[PDB]
């Protein structure tokens, strides 16, 4: 939507949103409208490396481990509570995303 | 624009080399380490602060650990200012803190120690200050405690050398 954007501090996703392009246009910066720590869901895990979305309707965070990566999908339908979606782990190490 | 991004975080722990069964930690604390272009791989060093048993191993890409050199230092205890490693000879040039200069030359084929050879080109007198070893590898330069520059070739014969003072400062500052 270009509405949407993702940022990624240590240990928790910042989630900012403007309610239009056109408001985009006429001044309103996006406003930060959700924060989902890390440990929020997933209580310990190594470290978050790089965000990507889905349609606007998913979030896909590459983090590293020690041996393999692990994305999380997150749900961003009802920003301001996200709910987790299966972590899935792919056996190597992820470079790019 | 143009963000920067992580690619990978590759990363490990440098072991020792057992010589008797002491598998176990010996406080064998990381000293430095230089990247190997030569082959993709590293120069690790790991030593010891109290015997001043060092190893210094070639942690190539495959993971073959090869323990390049391992012995004792004469002040032991001393802090490695700095290390380098020359591709073209085969070497590995250690400076200590108390002017312990060593080169250890080693075999291409052979990666064992006691195949080598440990030499100390020279000493500084009361010890060093700081060095490091220019990026083309054809210089090298220290500074004295007492505050004496020094810069000498990569054959360790002395360049020149100016003794570190106070006035110099004091005269070519223009405010």
């Amino acid at each position: 939507s270009n509405e949407i954007y993702a940022a990624i501090n240590k240990d928790v996703l910042i989630f900012a949103a403007v309610p239009s392009i056109e408001e985009m246009k006429k001044g309103k910066h996006p406003s930060i409208v959700c924060e989902f720590p890390k440990s929020e869901f997933t209580s310990e895990v190594d470290s978050l490396r790089q965000v990507a979305f889905i349609n606007d309707s998913i979030v896909g965070v590459l983090l590293d481990t020690d041996n393999l990566s692990r994305i999380a999908l997150l749900d961003i339908q009802d920003i301001t509570q996200p709910t987790l979606i299966t972590i899935v782990e792919v056996y190597d190490k992820i470079v790019l995303l | 624009m143009r963000n920067l991004i992580t690619l990978n975080k590759g990363k490990f722990k440098p072991t020792a080399s057992t010589a008797e069964g002491d598998e176990d930690d010996l406080s064998f604390t990381l000293l430095d380490s230089v990247f190997d272009t030569l082959s993709d791989s590293i120069t690790c060093v790991l030593g010891s602060t109290d015997i001043g048993a060092i190893e210094v191993q070639q942690f190539m890409k495959d993971g073959s650990r090869n323990v390049l050199a391992s012995f004792n230092i004469q002040t032991f205890d001393d802090k490695l200012l700095s290390f380098v490693h020359f591709a073209d000879i085969n070497q590995l040039v250690f400076v200590f803190e108390q002017g312990d200069i060593i080169t250890a030359t080693y075999d291409p084929v052979s990666l064992d120690p006691a195949e080598t050879l440990i030499e100390i080109m020279g000493t500084i007198d009361n010890g060093i200050a700081a060095a490091q070893w220019s990026y083309d590898e054809e210089t090298l330069a220290m500074v004295t405690k007492d505050r004496n520059v020094v810069v000498l070739s990569k054959l360790f014969e002395p360049i020149s050398e100016y003794h570190l003072e106070v006035d110099d400062l004091k005269i070519s500052k223009h405010v």
